[PDB]
């Protein structure tokens, strides 16, 4: 009978707790203990959904990410780096996910615990995007060793920025987040380049389909719409109060962040088997 | 802003039933539970036992387990609370106190004094 | 029932000067702690609640720290009207608890 609590309505709400003006009723108070916070996950409230989500997704892609280390190295052509550019993306999911849901469960800490996990939110995201680019790198300029090293050292130089950024304080003044916004830009616009270069070094029409550039056209435009579906905090903003618990915009957020990194899974698995069964050459037919 | 109005004092005999009142206004009356404190004179703050005006529930100090009584009037938003079998020990300032989430008392009452003995 | 043990009984001090008055909890109340000051014959007003956030409008002298058993209660510059009663209760475990009260005056 110890740790008793009641939500809230959004009015009686700290200013740290305030981030969502659509969610009338439904919040945690704060409640500076982590037994509490854990606690929570198996109660309802406005972030029981967006601590699952990510929960089942970081146990889903753990699940995944082990699985496919224990492949037989009979399966892969060169094991070793082949089984370590995939342990980076399968490594940048789980971290990512597993500071989504913590950063969910201790939100109603305390402004300081809220502030830390939220840093290591962001900083899980750029690495997400660096894990998913390390594979994609791989399995598409697999017969080109130069452009791949190049766009790998530009991804991994603006991601290790991106992390940075986010983490050091004296930064959060008004007129350093622009840079923040900057590298996370240089960051997510990184994969047009190698994207054409790679549509244009071998033929459209095959990169369309048996190239699975069209898989990576899908989980890009799952990425726009869930970020523009997070700022414009949509189904919430025409319906206030009627998407508090369930079905907010920060969920499906969250599960388009756990599809779009299955359909890069997918996309990349399938950019592999066709470099397994074909390709390969360059300049001989005999 | 949140006001909580009690009810005036309260002058009785041993073994009398007295009941305090605690008016609600400013606030939708079931977001928070309500909770009651007693202060005898010259001492310090006790916990009587808060309410769910939600669930309409309660928990009670052991201290005040047949003493105290915790009713609710949700549509006039008002909450009582009742003592019976009074004795001389129980002479004291009878609050009524709002929470928020967790159990801190940010409102309360102007107190209600009741007083025993016989006369 | 986690006791707690304010301390001290009394104090007294100057305008201006500063002041700390600790509470000690019996068990681990895990920061669920709020400091309320009371004057005579009045109700009494939160100071602080979760150990360290200050209330809305309370003057930025009041400030409380501490952590697990051991929690303090700080007053800056001493005001005229800071005279009265000042008591800590732990929200944690029910029943919940108050320290005896600190009694406060001022010269
Ligand atoms: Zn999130």
């Amino acid at each position: 009978s110890e740790g008793r609590w009641r939500v809230i309505p959004y009015d009686v709400l700290p200013d740290w707790l305030k981030d969502n003006d659509y969610l009338l009723h439904g919040h945690r108070p704060p409640m500076p203990s982590f037994r509490a916070c854990f606690k929570s996950i198996f109660r309802i409230h406005t972030e029981t959904g967006n601590i699952w989500t990510h929960l089942l997704g970081f146990v889903l892609f753990l699940f995944l990410g082990i699985l496919t280390m224990l492949r037989p190295n009979m399966y892969f052509m060169a094991p070793l780096q082949e089984k370590v550019v995939f342990g980076m993306f399968f490594l940048g999911a789980v971290l990512c996910l597993s500071f989504s849901w913590l950063f969910h469960t201790v939100y109603c800490h305390s402004e300081k615990v809220s502030r830390t996990f939220s840093k290591l939110d962001y900083s899980g995201i750029a690495l997400l995007i660096m894990g998913s680019f390390v594979p994609w790198l791989y399995y598409s300029f697999y017969c080109s060793p130069q452009p791949r090293l190049i766009y790998l050292s530009i991804v991994c130089v603006l991601g290790i920025s991106a992390i940075i950024v986010a983490q050091w304080d004296r930064f959060a003044t008004p007129k350093h987040r622009q840079t923040r916004a900057g590298v996370f830009l240089g960051l997510g616009l990184s994969g047009v380049v190698p994207t054409m270069h790679f549509t244009i070094a071998e033929g459209f029409v095959k990169a369309t389909t048996v190239g699975q550039m069209g898989w990576f056209f899908l989980m890009a435009v799952m990425y726009i719409t869930g970020a523009g579906l997070y700022a414009a905090r949509i189904p919430e903003r025409f319906f206030p109060g009627k998407f508090d618990i369930w079905f907010q915009s920060h969920q499906i957020f969250h599960v388009l962040v756990v599809a779009a990194a299955f359909v890069h899974f997918y996309g990349v698995s399938n950019l592999q088997e066709f470099r397994y069964g074909l390709e390969g050459g360059c300049t001989d037919d005999t | 802003e949140v006001l909580l109005q009690q009810s005036g004092p309260e002058l009785v005999k041993p073994g009398a039933s007295v009941r305090i009142t605690c008016k609600a206004s400013g606030y939708t009356f079931t977001d928070f539970n309500m909770d009651w404190v007693k202060q005898s004179p010259g001492k310090s703050l006790e916990w009587i036992g808060d309410f769910n005006p939600n669930s309409g529930g309660s928990i009670y100090n052991q201290k005040f387990k047949d003493k105290a009584t915790f009713t609710v009037d949700k549509s006039s938003s008002t909450a009582y609370m009742e003592l019976r079998s009074l004795t001389f020990e129980d002479t004291a300032v009878y609050y009524c106190a709002r929470e928020t989430g967790t159990a801190w008392f940010a409102y309360w009452g102007q107190g209600t004094l009741v007083t025993v003995s016989a006369a | 029932d986690i006791q707690m043990t304010q301390s001290p009984a009394s104090l007294s001090a100057s305008v201006g000067e500063t002041v700390t008055i600790t509470c000690r909890a019996s068990g681990n109340i895990h920061n669920f702690l709020a400091w309320y000051q009371q004057k005579q014959g009045k109700s009494p007003q939160v100071l602080v609640y979760n150990a360290k956030t200050l209330a809305d409008g309370v003057p930025s002298r009041f400030s409380g720290s501490g952590s697990g058993t051991q929690y303090s209660l700080k007053i800056n510059s001493l005001q005229p009207e800071d005279f009265g009663s000042y008591y800590c209760q732990q929200f944690w475990s029910t029943p919940y608890t108050f320290g005896g009260g600190t009694k406060l005056e001022i010269n």
